[PDB]
RNA sequence: CGACUCUUAGCGGUGGAUCACUCGGCUCGUGCGUCGAUGAAGAACGCAGCUAGCUGCGAGAAUUAAUGUGAAUUGCAGGACACAUUGAUCAUCGACACUUCGAACGCACUUGCGGCCCCGGGUUCCUCCCGGGGCUACGCCUGUCUGAGCGUCGCU
RNA sequence: CGCCGCAGGUGCAGAUCUUGGUGGUAGUAGCAAAUAUUCAAACGAGAACUUUGAAGGCCGAAGUGGAGAAGGGUUCCAUGU
RNA sequence: CAUCUAAGGCUAAAUACCGGCACGAGACCGAUAGUCAACAAGUACCGUAAGGGAAAGUUGAAAAGAACUUUGAAGAGAGAG
RNA sequence: CGCGACCUCAGAUCAGACGUGGCGACCCGCUGAAUUUAAGCAUAUUAGUCAGCGGAGGAGAAGAAACUAACCAGGAUUCCCUCAGUAACGGCGAGUGAACAGGGAAGAGCCCAGCGCCGAAUCCCCGCCCCGCGGCGGGGCGCGGGACAUGUGGCGUACGG
């Protein structure tokens, strides 16, 4: 279990940190697993969700194999919006349904200089971890 | 109001004692902090005895305790003179000195200077500059024989 | 806060309770009555080699 | 078309004040449009121009201050705003030199009777 | 001596506390002189004082003050101690010689009221109920 | 008449705002605040009112300077230094 | 009264400015919890401090 | 026959108990243990595109810079943002800035009025007006300058 | 939640008990100090009460008039609900 | 006879800590409880002032917060969703 | 009948510094009740406590014996256990009430004045030059000022020198 005396296991404290988390660590909290193909291509398991990458919902009313492109990362509400994941409200317009990023898998990653660097860092740390434990 | 037999009790609780109550819930924390400070201090004085300087052999004052012998504050100046140790060099080599204690008998005086001779024979004196040894000690005698002593230095026994 | 939360037990009694608890841990009826599923255990004072 | 402080720092006092004058004129026109209706594009440009003014002024003040520090470097008396602002108590302390100087008597004690390193056998 | 400052000498209470005259201050007049010198010169530190003369209505003392921030004091050890923040306003805490005499400090059988560092230090230790964890 | 009739006669203010502590306790005719005692150098403060002490104690306001002091203490009050530039 | 000091008039200005209803778009904010301006003041009902 | 009243139950009201929940307390413990004339604590007034309070901030005013991070903020709008002729947001915070009262400091205040030294303008340097900048509190130490005394002296 | 132990801020009808809610009273007492209103029209879903006009009255210049000081602090003034 | 050497001065450690900064924990309380304050709380409000001082948590997984039709001037309804 | 030396005083928006006010849980110096108990009540008790005033620091205060003891003697201060609800105080009523020795936590010692010796050996400020800015120091120079013989510094303090 947990042995660090400077890390809390208090339920009330942990919930306060989660709901009052600043934006830059809300980005870490709102991570998504990668697909099995990407988990093999890169040596990483999970990755913080991004604006323009393509996911598919794995839990809820919108389960399926349809690949939808993320269009909004609403960090304040801890949800993300995806392309065709939407419902028609009363007046006839369509609105997106908030989906927690932990319930999707990133099939394609919106790659830039920062993303490639993070993927290399996560993979390199994993390689060192399995090297130590080998 | 008294009720049948009993003691005449005089509790000293007439003076608002509740505003001065010492709890001891920090006693286990205080013992840990003391033990940590002891270990850190012993690490600070690396080969020197952890407990501290050598204390003299001292008889307890009153008629209740004069059959018993314990450790005193420091060796008197008369003890250091006949043992042949400077009263300012004694502190640097780990001997505690009490300048306000005087010897009244030669039995206690001689017992303490024999104690000083035992300590002086057991002392391993590192040279001040480890590269250049002047008069401290042989390299063999301090190569590994210099270990940090634990407990009181030559504990006083009855 | 000064409710006397702590109790002191005699050392001889604390050692007594250890001996009773160890002696009871060698009787299969007492361990089974704790519900410990010692049914295929080869021997109730179960001793393993020092490699563990 | 924004203003970045990084590219401001090479500029001189003359053009920095010219840029400040241009920004202030633009802000005054934006405040006019704010009270005369205008558009949301001009209303939202108010914050952009306001931060640009602060950016220019910060560059001007930082340049002047660091020039003053370079000017007063090595002089006995500096202006009070150029002196360290540690803490009132920390500024009343004895400095490092006089916290560490000793009497000739204490120097003689340490010369004659220095603390030794020793170990005692059991 | 100290006349009790009550209107018309009325000390509303039990007869034992009816005293107005013949009352005495717990600190000497030399300490009061040191306190008045220190308060006026708040930027200086009282060192000591001594008696220089008296008549029926006045006592005259001379108080030695030190400028803690003068360089002749700062650069000299054996007198740097007065410049430490813990030593400001000694005369208002009874740390000078005159002030200390009124606290009952001393060694041995005559001064058991101040074992602990002060009268209040002794009183707290003797009047605190040590409730251990195991009783 | 001590009741309703006499209440009509009150139109002259005893107290006004205080330029220190901002309370309406500044007695005009005595030129002294009844809450802080403004013309005195020291703030009026009494241990028989702990509730009043915690109404105006340190931390009940803004602490424009103290909140920066606590933040600067975590690095030892360094000055004249900058992070290593990129 | 008509005669007043600058400090009094500035004090009355702030009370006037903050005695206004809350915006309607505040109700649409996330985790709002605010229904209406609870610190509203009417001149006849509640008198100012001064 | 009805009304009315009483009892019981179904349904519906009024009310907000109970239960479940808990970004709050209370208690204990640990490590630090840091304010201020270089202007504190505290107070007032201000600052957002739409903003009243809370929160943040000070005319650079819900923030500037730097560094770390690395695509958001979001209630609506607008608008950047090649994310490598460099960057949204957030965090850190060492640079810069920090209105007026306040120990509060030119004098004074439920108002208001000076003085001195420089600078710019109307003057077209001389001192009137306007504006800007810096000073102008008390106590006290060291030194400096200017002094006082039928205080003690020397030369005269 | 049951059983074996442990520990309590552990059981309410009362205290002119504390806090909150709810009845009968009860559609009851009442909406009775300073003479007084009426007609027509307009707007309006709706008029004893608003607006206009016509009457009849009152304040009767020590006023129910016109202005101020103190105090209030936007109550001032338009538009709308 | 014993014992010290007053009327000058400095000095760390062990010790204290219901204020402060940052943490951890609990056989504690669970919205009339626990801080007065779980919430725009030392706030609203009261008093000339010193000072006194509250009440107030819960839609739902997601606002998907009821489009549209119909009676009414609207509040409010009936359908529908 | 002016000019100087000193003494004692004064002024300055003089050059450079320092104090003020806040917090105040803990700490130091004062001041200081009454409710209460005594089944009344005045001494006593509450209590050297609440309230009041002043002053600090991360701790404060204390502190290296004008000590304890009476022993085969111990040896600065502070804290814990115990001594001890004891010796003692007290309308000897109600009540109050330490210390030494012992065991531990920690442990650390010292500096002046005076008496003396040393050609004031001493210190501050101001300039000029160099080495560095981090808590402003070093080194060199000035027939540069001042302080100081009404006593600065070195040796040296009861453990003797
Ligand atoms: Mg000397
Ligand atoms: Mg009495
Ligand atoms: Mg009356
Ligand atoms: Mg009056
Ligand atoms: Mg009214
Ligand atoms: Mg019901
Ligand atoms: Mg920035
Ligand atoms: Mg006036
Ligand atoms: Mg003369
Ligand atoms: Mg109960
Ligand atoms: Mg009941
Ligand atoms: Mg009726
Ligand atoms: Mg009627
Ligand atoms: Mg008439
Ligand atoms: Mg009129
Ligand atoms: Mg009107
Ligand atoms: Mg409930
Ligand atoms: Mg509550
Ligand atoms: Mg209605
Ligand atoms: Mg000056
Ligand atoms: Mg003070
Ligand atoms: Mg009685
Ligand atoms: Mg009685
Ligand atoms: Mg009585
Ligand atoms: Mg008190
Ligand atoms: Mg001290
Ligand atoms: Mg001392
Ligand atoms: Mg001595
Ligand atoms: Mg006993
Ligand atoms: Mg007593
Ligand atoms: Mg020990
Ligand atoms: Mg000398
Ligand atoms: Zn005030």
């Amino acid at each position: 279990m947990k042995f660090n005396p400077f890390v809390t296991s208090d339920r009330s404290k942990n919930r306060k940190r989660h709901f009052n988390a600043p934006s830059h660590i809300r980005r870490k909290i709102m991570s998504s697993p990668l697909s099995k193909e990407l988990r093999q291509k890169y040596n990483v398991r999970s990755m913080p969700i991004r604006k323009d990458d393509e996911v598919q919902v794995v839990r809820g009313h919108y389960k399926g194999q349809q690949i939808g492109k993320v269009v909004q990362v609403y960090r304040k509400k801890y949800v993300i919006y995806i392309e065709r994941v939407q419902r028609e409200k009363a007046n006839g317009t369509t609105v997106h349904v908030g989906i927690h990023p932990s319930k999707v898998v990133i099939t394609r990653l919106k790659l830039d200089k920062d993303r490639k660097k993070i993927l290399e860092r996560k993979a390199k740390s994993r390689q060192v971890g399995k090297e130590k434990g080998k | 109001a008294p009720s049948r037999n009993g003691m005449v009790l005089k509790p000293h609780f007439h003076k608002d004692w509740q505003r001065r109550v010492a709890t001891w819930f920090n006693q286990p924390a205080r013992k840990i902090r003391r033990r940590k400070a002891r270990q850190a201090k012993a690490r600070r004085i690396a080969p020197r005895p952890a407990s501290g300087p050598i204390r003299p052999i001292v008889r307890c004052p009153t008629v209740r305790y004069h059959t018993k012998v314990r450790a005193g504050r420091g060796f008197s100046l008369e003890e250091l003179r006949v043992a042949g140790i400077h009263k300012k060099v004694a502190r640097t080599i780990g001997i505690s000195v009490d300048p306000r204690r005087r010897n009244k008998s030669t039995e206690s005086l001689q017992a303490n200077v024999q104690r000083l001779k035992e300590y002086r024979s057991k002392l391993i004196l590192f040279p001040r500059k480890p590269s250049a040894p002047k008069k401290g000690d042989s390299s063999a005698e301090e190569l590994k024989l210099a270990t940090q002593l634990t407990g009181p230095v030559m504990p006083v026994r009855n | 806060t000064w409710r006397r939360w702590h109790r002191r037990v005699n050392t001889t009694q604390k050692r007594y309770a250890i001996c009773s608890a160890l002696a009871a841990s060698a009787l299969p009826a007492l361990v089974m009555s704790k519900g410990h599923r010692i049914e295929e255990v080869p021997e109730l004072p179960l001793v393993v080699e020092d490699k563990v | 078309a924004k203003i970045k402080a990084r590219d401001l720092r090479g500029k001189k006092k003359e053009e920095l004040l010219k840029q400040l004058d241009d920004l202030k004129v633009e802000l005054s026109q934006l405040r006019v449009a704010k009270v005369t209706g205008g558009a949301a594009s001009k209303l939202s440009k108010i914050r952009v121009v306001r931060k640009s003014i602060a950016r220019v002024l910060t560059v001007i003040n930082q340049t002047q201050k660091e020039n003053l520090r370079k000017f007063y470097k090595g002089k006995k008396y500096k202006p009070l705003d150029l002196r360290p602002k540690k803490t009132r108590a920390m500024r009343r302390r004895l400095n490092k030199h006089e916290e560490n100087l000793k009497t000739k008597k204490q120097q003689r004690k340490e010369r004659l009777y220095p603390l030794r390193k020793y170990a005692v056998k059991a | 001596g100290r006349k009790r400052p009550v209107p018309k000498g009325a000390t509303y209470g039990k007869p034992v506390h009816h005293g107005v005259n013949q009352l005495k201050f717990a600190r000497s007049l030399q300490s009061v002189a040191e306190e008045r010198a220190g308060r006026h010169c708040g930027a200086l530190r009282v060192l000591n004082s001594y008696w220089v003369g008296e008549d029926s209505t006045y006592k005259f003392f001379e108080v030695i003050l030190i400028d803690p921030f003068h360089k002749a004091i700062r650069r000299n050890p054996d007198t740097q101690w007065i410049t430490k923040p813990v030593h400001k306003h000694r005369e208002m805490r009874g740390l000078t010689s005159a002030g200390r005499k009124s606290r009952g400090l001393g060694k041995g059988h005559k001064f058991h009221h101040t074992i602990g560092g002060s009268r209040r230090a002794a009183w707290r230790r003797r009047n605190t109920l040590q409730l251990h964890r195991y009783r | 008449t001590k009741g309703t009739s006499s209440f009509g006669k009150r139109r002259n203010k005893t107290h006004t705002l205080c330029r220190r502590c901002g309370s309406k306790a500044y007695h005009l005719q005595k030129s002294t605040c009844g809450k802080c005692g403004y013309p005195a150098k020291r703030k009026r403060k009494y241990n028989w009112s702990a509730k009043a002490k915690r109404r105006n104690t340190t931390g009940t306001g803004r602490m424009r300077h103290l909140k920066i002091v606590y933040r600067r203490f975590r690095h030892g009050f360094r000055e004249g230094t900058t992070p290593k530039p990129k | 009264s008509s005669h007043k000091t600058f400090r009094i008039k500035r004090f009355l200005a702030k009370k006037q400015k903050q005695n206004r209803p809350i915006p309607q778009w505040i109700r649409m904010k996330t985790g709002n919890k605010i229904r209406y301006n609870s610190k509203r003041r009417h001149w006849r009902r509640t008198k100012l401090g001064l």
